[PDB]
């Protein structure tokens, strides 16, 4: 354990209910590389998720982009869940409108 | 106006029996290659990932990377016995070059252990970093015994890399200087007050990475505007979130300004509140 | 094992050329070494070669290498008696000290004298300061083999070659003795394949 | 080869007792090795080292331990001697040589025999047997035969000395000493050698022939409680003068 993950959750396009979009989670500033990142819909793991190749920045800290295609609605809540050695428990960051 | 090739390696040793080595290559901001632990070869991510290099020349590198991976893994394991280092172990490599205008090119081969620089390849030989622990000396001693490897690293850094990047720079010309225009919208974040408002200017869909975004009242900048990290989209475009925590109310007469190269100085202006 | 040597053992006459083989599956490959090890001694280094080298010499020892077929051989020119040793093939996977050394099993080479004029004869030597012995089977060629004793009280030795350098003359000899006073040199090498025309003393 | 040492060259010790084999080197090579080799068999790596306080285990399993407290010393220890430790033990170093390659340097080796009791240790008796007359009138050559009998362990060096000078010509000694009683576990051994000189050289009364057997046995630190002389490391000789008639 050395560096704690920084998590940022955002959409590709401005969110419009009923209109297809992409949900992005960007986890960064972490070390070591062993990490678990999950995209949640209503608190449950989305299985159809793609991710970029684990990479690192100039300071050697790691970063990952997780993403999925999705259609946002009014009552569907979306989040990103990360477990990592630096965390006492998994960290959830909700997607804000 | 420059495009370094960065070959990046992540290697993880959980115990003496469990490891993985993955890698990737970036030409500037674009990822040109991928290399997973479970793959036989390095993967070409763009149609132009090979540059001007022939199939046989590419295969030569393929075999080199193949031998390098298995040999690295074992050398680290044996170093661990020698230097009495406890698992888990984290090793990273940043290697590559950049071709400069005219003639010159600088190159680099840096390695990190548990997140910190320990040694690099300088000229002909392995050199510890200034603040590396003493055990690093012991590894340098043994690494610097291997004449073939020291020469091979020289050949790759001084010869292969600069030749390669020259072929990539030519072969990806269009994709490298490509322009994609951004799209911007405003929103209202969680209230930091009362009676304070959190204003958010979103910019997404721009390429390439360099960009300028700031909140403004007329022609004056709002010192206090916190720009975010420039965030990756899946389609290799970028996203940004500039915030401003302002009292009231006024302003009101406040404007987010976006400057990109897309987009020939015809800035995207958005006024609060038009969202 | 990732290093195999052929043959396991071989027996040759002096003044002959012979070739010992070595095959390896070791990778990556840095260098291959040949060692001569005389029974009761440490291995002595004959040659070391890297992938870029196809031949190396050290006196009457010539090592060749073919990196494509991961194959080496040691050619011994004009074999002499002192070449009787174990020959060891060893490959290294690192150009540094951090790597493994892979040892072949070893090839045991025996070099016997090519006895030109054989006068095979058993003899009886008197004891210098004690009475009353030793039977000397001598001057046989390298075709004749000496079998050991069945009886516990009879002692038969293996054949041994002496080199009379000045006279340029080599000869095999084997020694039999016993405690029992009845013991006779005529029955000494009875369990061995003696030649027919073998001389006996009186 | 010449810059790596092992003491003692030969070692005999009782079962249960502690054993330490000395390996040293005057060079400053970090990388060092211990091998075990039973006669005829291959070289088994039992320990290796990258420098001081490095003591890694080799390919072959072993109850021996090593210590690397100095660059130049690599002592091997067996805390409790048992008969199965009877073998040859070879020390080695690695460092640069005539080219840009790191090569092995092997020490001379140590021969160890673990016996049940030290009362089993005996020095050789030596006799010289004088040439058969039938040989001299038939071949015109004379063979002198030397016999070393009743020794244990088989830690022996034989040489012929003609007129006070050691000779190698027309000489040969059995590679292996044989067992006098091939059924007993700590059987005594016998060894023979032949020295062959011309009929002329034998018949001269002035000529002196000595068969010498260097026996390796016990030392000052070994305990001895039996009435017979302590079988320490010693030379035993037999001699014969040239005879015309
Ligand atoms: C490098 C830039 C060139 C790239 C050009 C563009 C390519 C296209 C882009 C695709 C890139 C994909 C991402 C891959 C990123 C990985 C970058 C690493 C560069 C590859 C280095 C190649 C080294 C080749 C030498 C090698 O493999 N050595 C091997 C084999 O050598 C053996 O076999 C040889 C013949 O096969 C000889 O016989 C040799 O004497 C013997 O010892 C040797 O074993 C080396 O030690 C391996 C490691 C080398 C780097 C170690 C540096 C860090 C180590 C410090 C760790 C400290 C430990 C703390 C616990
Ligand atoms: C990543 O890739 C490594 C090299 O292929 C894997 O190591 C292999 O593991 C297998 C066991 O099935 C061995 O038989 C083989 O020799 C090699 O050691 C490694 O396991 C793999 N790691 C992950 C994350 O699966
Ligand atoms: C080492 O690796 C993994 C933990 O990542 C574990 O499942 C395995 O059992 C560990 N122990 C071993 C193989 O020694
Ligand atoms: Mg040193």
């Amino acid at each position: 354990i050395q560096r704690t993950p920084k998590i940022q959750v955002y959409s590709r396009h401005p969110a419009e209910n009923g209109k297809s979009n992409f949900l992005n989670c960007y986890v960064s500033g972490f070390h070591p590389s062993d990490i678990e990142v999950d995209l949640l819909k209503n608190g449950e793991r989305i299985e159809k998720v793609e991710h970029s190749d684990l990479s690192f920045s100039k300071d050697w800290s790691f970063y990952l982009l997780y993403y999925t295609e999705f259609t946002p609605t009014e009552k569907d809540e979306y989040a990103c869940r990360v477990n990592h050695v630096t965390l006492s428990q998994p960290k959830i960051v909700k997607w804000d409108r | 106006r420059l495009f370094p090739l960065r070959c990046l390696q992540i290697s993880s040793f959980a115990n003496s029996s469990w490891t993985r080595t993955d890698g990737l290559a970036w030409l500037g901001e674009l990822q040109t290659h991928s290399w997973s632990n479970d793959s036989d070869t390095v993967r070409s991510l763009k149609p132009w990932s090979q540059g001007t290099f022939s199939d046989q020349q590419w295969e030569t590198l393929q075999h080199i990377f193949r031998v390098y991976r298995s040999s690295f893994t074992r050398d680290v394991k044996e170093f661990a016995k020698m230097l009495r280092l406890s698992y888990p172990l984290e090793l990273q490599v940043s290697a590559g070059c950049e071709v400069h205008p005219g003639n010159a090119s600088n190159n680099f081969f840096h390695v990190a252990f548990q997140g910190k620089d320990i040694l690099s390849f300088q000229g002909t030989s392995w050199e510890p970093t200034q603040e590396a622990p003493l055990w690093v000396n012991l590894a340098i001693q043994v690494l610097n015994q291997d004449k073939w490897t020291r020469e091979t690293v020289q050949w790759l850094l001084n010869g292969t890399c600069p030749q390669f990047v020259s072929g990539l720079l030519e072969s990806g010309k269009s994709e490298l200087k490509k322009q994609v225009k951004p799209k911007a919208w405003l929103s209202r974040g969680p209230s930091p007050g009362p009676g304070r408002l959190l204003l958010v200017c979103h910019v997404s869909g721009f390429y390439p990475k360099p960009v300028w975004v700031k909140w403004m009242r007329g022609e004056q900048e709002q010192q206090g505007t916190q720009p975010g990290d420039i965030l990756p989209n899946a389609d290799e475009t970028w996203y940004l979130r500039a915030t401003l925590d302002v009292v009231a109310g006024e302003a009101a007469g406040l404007s987010c300004r976006v400057k990109h190269s897309s987009l020939e100085g015809q800035d995207i202006v958005l006024y609060w509140h038009h969202h | 094992n990732q290093v195999e040597q052929s043959p396991q053992s071989l027996i040759i006459l002096e003044g002959k050329n012979c070739t010992l083989q070595c095959n390896y599956t070791v990778s990556p490959f840095s260098n291959l070494r040949w060692y001569k090890q005389d029974t009761g001694r440490g291995p002595v280094s004959l040659t070391i070669m890297t992938f870029s080298e196809n031949t190396k010499s050290n006196g009457r020892y010539t090592a060749t290498l073919d990196a494509d077929t991961k194959q080496s051989s040691l050619h011994i020119t004009a074999s002499q008696l002192s070449d009787s040793a174990s020959y060891i093939c060893v490959v290294s996977d690192r150009g540094s000290t951090l790597g493994r050394l892979y040892f072949g099993r070893g090839t045991q080479l025996t070099v016997w004298p090519d006895i030109q004029n054989p006068d095979p004869a058993v003899y009886q030597l008197r004891d210098s300061k004690s009475s009353d012995s030793v039977c000397l089977f001598t001057d046989f060629d390298s075709q004749t083999n000496v079998s050991q004793s069945k009886d516990s009280d009879v002692y038969i030795t293996d054949k041994c070659v002496l080199d009379m350098r000045s006279m340029d003359f080599k000869s095999n000899s084997a020694v039999a003795w016993s405690n029992k006073s009845d013991f006779a040199c005529a029955n000494a090498f009875n369990n061995s394949i003696i030649p027919e025309d073998t001389f006996f003393p009186s | 080869e010449a810059d790596i040492y092992q003491t003692p060259r030969y070692l005999v010790i009782g079962t249960g007792k502690k054993i330490t084999l000395e390996c040293s080197q005057t060079m400053g090579h970090d990388k060092m090795y211990w091998y075990q080799q039973d006669p005829g068999m291959e070289l088994h790596l039992i320990h290796y080292s990258y420098g001081v306080n490095s003591t890694e285990k080799g390919d072959l399993s072993s109850e021996s331990t090593v210590s690397r407290i100095r660059t130049e010393h690599f002592p091997l220890t067996l805390e409790s001697a048992r008969p199965s430790h009877t073998s040859q033990y070879l020390c080695a170093s690695s460092g640069l040589r005539d080219r840009g390659l790191y090569e092995q340097y092997f020490g001379p080796g140590t021969r160890l025999t673990v016996t049940e009791d030290l009362k089993n240790v005996f020095p050789p008796e030596v006799a010289v047997f004088e040439p058969s007359e039938a040989e001299i009138s038939h071949t015109q050559k004379a063979t002198l035969v030397c016999l070393a009998t009743g020794f244990y362990p088989d830690h022996v060096e034989l040489s012929w000395w003609v007129n006070g000078k050691e000779v190698h010509s027309g000489v040969c000694t059995d590679p292996q000493p044989l067992k006098e009683q091939p059924a007993l576990n700590d059987s005594r051994y016998a060894l023979s050698s032949r020295l062959r000189v011309s009929a002329t050289f034998w018949q001269n009364p002035r000529n002196h022939f000595r068969c010498q057997v260097q026996f390796y046995g016990l030392s000052e630190n070994d305990e001895w409680t039996q009435d017979r002389a302590k079988p320490v490391t010693q030379i035993v000789s037999a001699e014969a003068w040239g005879r015309a008639d």
